[PDB]
């Protein structure tokens, strides 16, 4: 149950080769496939790296830290993620340094991170700067997701939609240039039509159905007001319910409820609205008098929503309906529909502003095809936020692996100490990457892998990757594998982060 | 039943250099070993090790058999033999769990062997004056009866200098068949020294303590009885029948060493006991008796003077008789011995007689003698020395992984294999003398990057840093180093060639 | 017999008892010192915690058996004591029962051993009282400069030791006072580091004095300002409300509108009562109302809004002003005027780029400063902000109890000489009492030693062969005061590098392992139900 000496360190060694085995081959896009089997017997035969480790139960506790912060690298970038865990296996595998030499882990641990800033400073030098202006250079960089995929067909639309969704969410009078893609970049679905007539709304789009036909339909100058509390009878501090047993009291809560909700719809329609967002619900009562006024009735919205919605327009939260000014006006707006496009009621106030937000509109001909280009167009936003967060992009396939390794070794010769073996260590354990892409295209692994490095220590070491397609070496400068700095500096910082956290880990203890 | 297939032929010979390892250096550890007969020994020599240790395995045989090779041509480094070819099939079982093929180390282990016969005369840096001093004969031999007996060397590296001495004038003759050892018994190592000619342990029984005779005879019988070639029917029936035999038994054997003297021997070897009564008529006709019971003390006398030993009982023959200058009798450590002088040859025999009181601990003197003998057998060709206690092998190593850098291809991951097979012999150092051995590989090629060298490790138990060899007066023969590498590669080739094993019927 | 458990007795009790004592301590092992190594805390749940504060480990750790439960007390002693030292009381009393267990099979009762270790523990006691420091030396002469050097050293701020070192150094000075008799300790609030972008590290400025993060907003109000009386309030001058949950009822269209003209109206008496104060530093949580900034630019009071909570608890504490959370005194409307308002001398609106800063100068009893730390990303400032309060803490820990230590092992190694020597000056079957308790006193540089990857059969032994040299001849070649460096690897006087240590963590850890070991040496038989 409690283990304790060097078996928890040999113990994690293994408990984090046997996840990093799993997807040894399930890199660069000749990747293989898995079996999964299912205690119901079914069987899903899925390639994404993500959705294979999740499903899979471990019962170690330093193989389980291999998910969660996988999990948690999912959130800040889309890409290359299956590419971690293999860095994390290959780095700690190396048991001969680690157990059989008697070193200490704090040894290791010194040279580990005296590796991160050498990682750090070389893959900042091959570096190439980005016009981000320039439309037809940013449509090959989104070439390497959207391939092998159903969105190849429409690849020009698609880079169209991913780029006008990165630059409106950038806010970049800050300077910090802050970029949210969970919350002002929230994407919605339309059933019916086809992968082409999906486009970028300029504004929110509300999923609120239509209760009463009664409410505004079309109109060029809508008015939009925005209320935090609903629009009900007012209650105490506490919940409790008002029970009526005699015949005369429910004439009496009956008529200060009725007045109460009348009020509260009475100081909305003197400003002539025509559409009522509102955060919580709304009565029966009150929908009564909302379909009299002839006006549009939304409830049930975020608090995050209500803040774009007021930027769009120009209105102002108010938290009660008692309270509202003249500032409440929605005008400038560019048109108010709530046509049910699909069999399914949209709230369309888009205008013609930049309110720090942005929605995509997904058509397709069934929820199938609405699935695809979700999780499709969501790896396109991710690709394009690194690039406008900094305009730097590391040579993918192989190259970048090969240009830091190389630079690892020649500073290996003038770092003296005791180091100075696992420092060449984790030059060779970053050898690894493109060691699997000759094993998942066919070719001779190490009959590849060393003219790769004679290449690199002669020539350039930007250019000469690994092309994972043909098997064959090529120049990462004429083909577009080029990925951003910011999803190989977080690979590296994330890789080093789970070894130094692996190797500190002396004693499993249970218990709380 | 079949896991790897490959792995198990040198999982064989990793266990041949378990046994030797930690037995290597000055601070080596003792073995205790047993012999066939049952006798309990103590030693730490290499040799002595494989030959009581009977191994099984013949893909480990192919090291063994390498090293009664390294016993040829040259006496030093059977065990940089089992550590450095060790390493070797060690550092191959890395590459071959990448994905290459064991002939591409086979051809990229020959490269870089021809390399490294290269850079070791680049590593030469002193050589024998050829003053035939025992200032500078000494100052060589402190480094080679180390790691043998530590600690004695002050004794043992003057006393192998006077002998070798003596035979240098005698150019292209001298061997490690001249010089031979005879232990005898006493206090210690302190009382030990060194004569001239053939020296024995066992005294003259007789009462002549020197005569000038060149005729010696040597009889193995024992002087007893004597049986007729013929049946010889003898019945004795009473007391006076009893007295005419014993009476004409020393009649008989009076006529018996008088044959000895018709033919002008007065020299005579026994191997067996001798009677009282023989031993009188010895001493009446002034006749030297030499009782040796031991066979090689027999068979090294035949093989110098050409006596051999008969089984008769006395017999006359001219024609089987040996012939020396001068055999007397010499008091020394309190203990007389025989000495087989050569006064009118010019001589070219040696005789270093040990002391101690312990039999366990005298013949690993004696092994420790005969590879002091056997670093100057080799100094009778090319002169020249090289630096010792890991100085060459981080210098060797140092090149051959700046060698294979710059060399592209595939044989470049051989190469770098090579290097640091060299390095584990100052890690068989390092961890023999209780230090730990990542700190002495980082501070030698902290050193030799500066272009120090003829750095070497430091024997201490309490310092981990490291010293000069050259000033240390430590220092190893390149001849030693130089067919230590070659039969090494040799043999550790040899076993990465062979893949399978088959069993055959005769 | 028939009994209701099962009972044992007898020396099986011993030995099982001090296997399960020290087998706590190989949970706090590998996790002592400043390099020590973190452990993994399993849940019954399924999650885990990775710790590797010894603290937080015990907390944590739990072990159904009763000689570990003795152990787990202890922690509780601890931080209620003094508040630090909890895992070194655990691997002192663990190799105290260690050898005690040896004791008794070298045929020892525990009489002997129990009473030979209160003797040994109040000898300690008395060979560190005569061998302390008291507290002095805070200007002029190091051990302080370079005591707070050695913490920083472990970030990137430690390329330039000598410029950050002092920093901390007038910091920790300036913020002393007594308060209670002549106490002087130092208080758990601490100087505000902020940051900004100053083209490099090299341009932090000692600023003495708080400095805010808000901005004035308008500029035709005069920035420098000479009088005294800062003013501080709650309420918001904007328009107010009843509840974020309970509102007014509004019922006629133009009774809504005259609400909004007794607010413009009400909002023009609340501003003559401020200003009759004389006061013009004006913080506001609430905000502003915009009219009203109007009346203070042509009035020269300067109102800063938008002013968080907490940056307002220690301004009020350093003019020693009171914090009004309603205007409203319970029948109508006040300012409380000469209450609420402290004193000062001068506030500058010091230019600081991307942060225009507020500074306060000579304020009633805040004895505060603040740390500009300008550099030239958010990676470098953010990690050499908690470099700041690492070697904050370091210093202030130090200079508060009233007299401190040398540590880091140079406890433990000087007396494990002294007590040998007194253990053969007594006799009466408890010199193996004394003896063992000085061989267990060195597990302390034992465990650091093998946590800072050297040999500890060395590090450990070059701190006793310095030590037994200040009790051979008092000449001044005799090494004294040795500590441990974990760093390099090698031992250091500690009155040179600073590492210093309280007397009441060193005094109460020797007292409390040797009652824990007491207890446990106490069982001699076991009773279950
Ligand atoms: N078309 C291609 N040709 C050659 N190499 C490629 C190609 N596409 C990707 N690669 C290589 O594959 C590596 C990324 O591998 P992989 O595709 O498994 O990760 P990813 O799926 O892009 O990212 P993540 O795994 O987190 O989703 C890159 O370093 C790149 O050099
Ligand atoms: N005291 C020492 N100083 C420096 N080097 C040493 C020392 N002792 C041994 N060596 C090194 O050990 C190697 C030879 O050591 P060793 O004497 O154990 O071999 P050996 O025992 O003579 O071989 P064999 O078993 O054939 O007799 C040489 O490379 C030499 O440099
Ligand atoms: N500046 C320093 N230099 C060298 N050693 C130090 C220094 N500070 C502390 N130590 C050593 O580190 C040890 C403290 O270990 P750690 O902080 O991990 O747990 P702990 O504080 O002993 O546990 P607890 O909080 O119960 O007392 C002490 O024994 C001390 O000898």
């Amino acid at each position: 149950k409690r283990e304790s000496g060097r078996k928890v360190q040999s113990g994690n060694i293994n408990a984090a080769k046997t996840i990093a085995d799993i997807i040894r081959t399930c890199l660069g896009p000749k990747s293989m496939m898995k079996m999964l089997l299912d205690p119901m017997g079914g069987i899903v035969m899925t390639n994404d790296g993500n959705a294979i480790l999740r499903e899979i139960q471990v019962q170690h506790p330093a193989a389980k830290s291999m998910i969660e912060i996988s999990r948690t690298q999912d959130e800040e970038v889309g890409d290359g993620t299956t590419s971690v865990i293999i860095l994390a296996g290959e780095m700690l595998s190396v048991a001969e340094h680690f157990l059989e030499q008697q070193m200490h882990p704090t040894v290791v641990i010194s040279a580990y991170r005296k590796a991160l800033d050498d990682m750090i400073s070389t893959l900042k030098k091959i570096s190439i700067p980005v016009d981000i202006s320039d439309s037809d250079m940013m449509l090959n960089i989104i070439n390497s997701s959207i391939t092998t995929k159903a969105i190849s067909r429409w690849s020009s639309l698609a880079c169209n939609i991913a780029l006008d969704a990165v630059k409106m969410v950038q806010f970049e009078e800050n300077g910090r240039k802050e970029i949210d893609i969970k919350k002002y970049a929230r994407v919605e679905k339309i059933p019916g039509g086809i992968i082409e007539d999906s486009c970028v709304l300029r504004g929110v789009m509300i999923n609120k159905d239509v209760t009463h036909p009664r409410m505004r339909r079309y109109i060029k100058n809508p008015r939009i007001v925005l209320l935090d509390s609903s629009l009900e009878y007012k209650k105490g501090e506490s919940q409790t319910d008002i029970e009526i047993t005699r015949e005369e009291d429910f004439t009496r809560i009956l008529q200060m409820e009725e007045e109460y909700i009348q009020q509260l719809c009475e100081d909305i329609i003197q400003l002539k609205p025509d559409v009522v967002i509102t955060e919580k619900g709304i009565s029966d009562l009150a929908q009564h008098y909302l379909m009299r006024a002839n006006i549009t009735a939304i409830r049930r919205v975020r608090k995050t929503d209500n803040n774009r919605i007021a930027r769009a327009c120009g209105a102002r939260i108010v938290s009660r309906p008692e309270e509202l000014r003249e500032d409440d006006v929605g005008t400038g707006a560019g048109l108010l529909e709530i046509k049910k496009i699909g069999d399914e009621y949209f709230t369309f106030i888009t205008d013609c502003k930049d309110p720090k937000a942005c929605t995509i509109l997904l058509r397709g001909a069934s929820k199938e095809i609405l699935s695809e280009v979700e999780r499709n167009l969501q790896d396109a936003m991710q690709v394009c936020r690194n690039v406008l967060l900094d305009p730097q992009l590391v040579p993918g396939g192989g190259a970048s692996e090969m240009a830091v390794a190389h630079a690892l070794t020649e500073k290996s010769k003038a770092m003296t100490g005791v180091e100075q073996w696992p420092y060449r260590a984790v030059a060779q354990a970053l050898e690894v990457i493109p060691r699997t892409l000759i094993q998942n295209c066919g070719a001779s692994t190490i009959r590849l892998l060393t003219s790769l490095r004679a290449k690199h220590t002669q020539e350039n070491c930007e250019t000469w990757g690994v092309n994972g397609e043909t098997g064959t070496l090529v120049d990462m400068k004429e083909l577009g594998i080029w990925e951003p700095l910011a999803v190989k500096l977080q690979t590296y910082k994330t890789a080093v982060e789970t070894a130094v956290l692996l190797l500190r880990i002396d004693d499993i203890v249970s218990g709380h | 039943g079949l896991e790897e297939a490959v792995y198990r032929n040198i999982q064989a010979c990793k266990e041949l250099a378990q046994t030797t390892r930690t037995a290597y250096g000055p601070n080596g550890m003792n073995k205790m070993v047993i012999n066939h007969l049952e006798k309990l020994f103590v030693t730490n020599d290499a040799a002595t090790i494989l030959r009581e240790l009977e191994v099984q395995h013949p893909a480990a045989k192919m090291i063994v058999m390498a090293s009664h090779m390294q016993e040829q041509e040259v006496g030093d480094g059977t065990n940089f033999v089992l550590v450095f070819a060790g390493a070797l099939l060690e550092l191959a079982e890395e590459l071959l769990r990448i994905g290459l093929s064991v002939s591409e180390v086979i051809e990229g282990y020959e490269i870089a062997c021809r390399k490294a016969h290269e850079i070791l005369p680049n590593l030469v840096c002193c050589s024998a004056k050829n003053l035939r001093d025992i200032d500078e004969v000494s100052s060589l031999l402190r480094t080679s009866i180390m790691s043998k007996q530590y600690g004695n060397e002050v004794f043992l590296a003057k006393l192998i200098a006077q002998a070798c001495v003596s035979i240098f004038p005698d150019s292209g003759h001298f061997n490690v068949d001249n010089i031979r050892v005879c232990k005898i018994l006493g206090s210690g190592i302190s009382s030990s020294s060194v004569l001239h000619g053939m020296v024995f342990k066992k005294e003259t029984e007789g009462d002549v303590t020197s005569v000038k005779d060149a005729k010696i005879a040597v009889y193995s019988c024992p002087f007893d009885g004597m049986i007729t070639e013929t049946k010889g029917t003898v019945l004795i029936k009473t007391a006076e029948e009893l007295m005419n035999f014993s009476k004409g038994e020393e009649n008989l054997m009076d006529a018996q060493v008088k044959a000895i003297a018709d033919t002008g021997a007065n020299v005579v070897v026994t191997g067996g006991k001798v009677a009282d009564m023989a031993l009188h008529y010895a001493n009446k006709y002034n006749i030297m008796l030499v009782r040796l019971n031991s066979k090689w003390d027999l068979r090294r006398l035949c093989k110098t003077v050409g006596a051999t030993a008969l089984p008769r009982l006395t017999p006359p023959v001219l024609e089987e008789m040996g012939h020396c200058d001068s055999v007397y009798l010499s008091e020394v450590g309190d203990t007389q011995v025989v000495v087989f002088k050569h006064e009118k040859e010019d001589g070219a025999i040696s005789t270093i007689v040990l002391r101690g009181s312990t039999d366990n601990l005298m013949d690993d003197i004696e092994r420790a003698v005969d590879d002091g003998v056997n670093t100057f057998k080799v100094l009778t060709r090319d002169k020249r020395l090289v630096p010792g206690g890991g100085a060459t092998e981080i210098e060797l190593a140092k090149q051959i992984t700046s060698y294979g850098e710059t060399c592209p291809g595939l044989e470049q991951y051989a190469i770098k294999k090579f290097a640091e097979a060299f390095e584990a012999i100052p890690r068989a150092l390092a961890e023999n003398s209780g230090v730990k051995a990542n700190e002495v590989i980082s501070k030698l090629y902290a050193v030799h990057q500066e272009g120090n060298k003829n750095v070497g490790l430091d024997i201490e138990a309490e310092v981990p840093a490291v010293k000069d060899m050259l000033e240390a007066g430590i220092l190893d023969t390149y001849l030693g180093k130089y067919w230590a590498i070659k039969l090494a590669t040799n043999a550790a080739v040899t076993v990465l060639r062979v893949d399978q094993i088959i069993m055959a019927k005769p | 017999l028939s009994v209701f458990g099962d009972r044992s007795t007898g020396e099986t009790i011993r030995s099982q008892n001090v296997m399960a004592a020290a087998s706590i301590a190989n949970i706090v092992k590998s996790s002592l010192g400043p390099v020590g190594l973190d452990k993994m805390l399993v849940d019954d749940i399924g999650d885990v915690t990775i710790t590797n504060d010894g603290a937080t480990i015990l907390k944590l750790l739990e072990v159904e058996h009763p000689a570990a439960k003795v152990l787990c007390e202890l922690a509780d002693l601890q931080d209620k004591e003094v508040g630090d030292g909890t895992t070194s009381v655990v691997i002192i009393a663990a190799e105290l029962l260690k050898n005690a267990d040896e004791l008794v099979k070298q045929k020892i009762h525990p009489t002997s051993v129990i009473s030979g270790y209160r003797l040994a523990c109040k000898e300690a006691v008395r060979y560190i009282n005569e061998n302390l420091i008291v507290n002095t030396d805070e200007l002029g002469r190091d051990c302080l400069i370079n005591a707070a050097k050695t913490s920083m050293s472990s970030k990137i701020i430690g390329i330039n030791g000598d410029f950050f070192a002092n920093m901390v150094v007038d910091a920790v000075l300036a913020i002393k006072y007594t308060d209670i008799r002549g106490q002087p300790r130092y208080p758990v609030n601490s100087v505000n580091i902020l940051k900004a972008h100053g083209r490099s590290q090299m341009e932090s400025m000692l600023i003495s004095g708080y400095a805010l993060n808000c901005v004035v907003g308008s500029q035709g109000m005069p920035k420098r300002i000479v009088n005294a009386k800062i003013a501080c309030l709650d309420f918001s001058l904007q328009k107010t409300k009843m509840k974020l949950g309970v509102q007014v009822v509004i019922t006629d269209p133009e009774k809504l509108d005259q609400i909004r003209q007794r607010e413009s109206d009400i909002t023009k008496e609340r501003i003559q009562k401020i200003l009759a104060t004389g006061a013009n530093v004006i913080l506001t949580t609430g905000g502003i109302d915009d009219m009203c900034l109007k009346y203070f630019v042509e009035a020269g009071a300067m109102a800063v809004r938008r002013v968080l909570k907490r940056d307002l608890k220690r301004i009020a504490k350093a003019s020693g002003a009171t914090i009004l959370s309603t205007l409203a005194n319970l029948e109508g409307e006040e300012t409380f005027e000469a209450a609420m308002l402290g004193q000062a001398e001068e506030v500058v609106q010091e230019r600081i780029c991307d942060d225009e800063l507020i500074l306060i100068k000579n304020t009633k009893a805040r004895t505060s400063a603040s740390i500009i730390l300008r550099g030239a990303n958010d990676f470098m400032c953010d990690e050499m902000e908690r470099s700041l309060h690492d070697a904050l803490c370091v210093v202030k820990r130090v200079l508060e109890s009233k007299s401190v230590v040398p540590g880091g092992g140079a406890v433990e190694a000087a007396l494990s000489i002294y007590l040998e020597n007194y253990a053969t000056s007594m006799g009466s079957r408890e010199q193996l009492a004394i003896a063992e308790f000085a061989r267990s006193l060195l597990v302390i540089p034992n465990t650091l030693a093998v946590n800072a990857a050297q040999d500890s059969t060395d590090l450990v032994a070059k701190l006793r062969a310095f030590h037994n040299e200040a009790q051979v001849n008092p000449e001044r070649k005799n090494l004294k005061w040795i500590g441990l460096d974990l760093s390099n690897g090698k031992p250091r006087d500690n009155k040179q590098a600073g590492v210093f240590e309280p007397t009441i963590v060193k005094v109460k850890s020797l007292k409390f392992a040797t009652e824990a070991a007491i207890t446990i040496l106490r069982i001699d038989d076991l009773i279950k139900l």
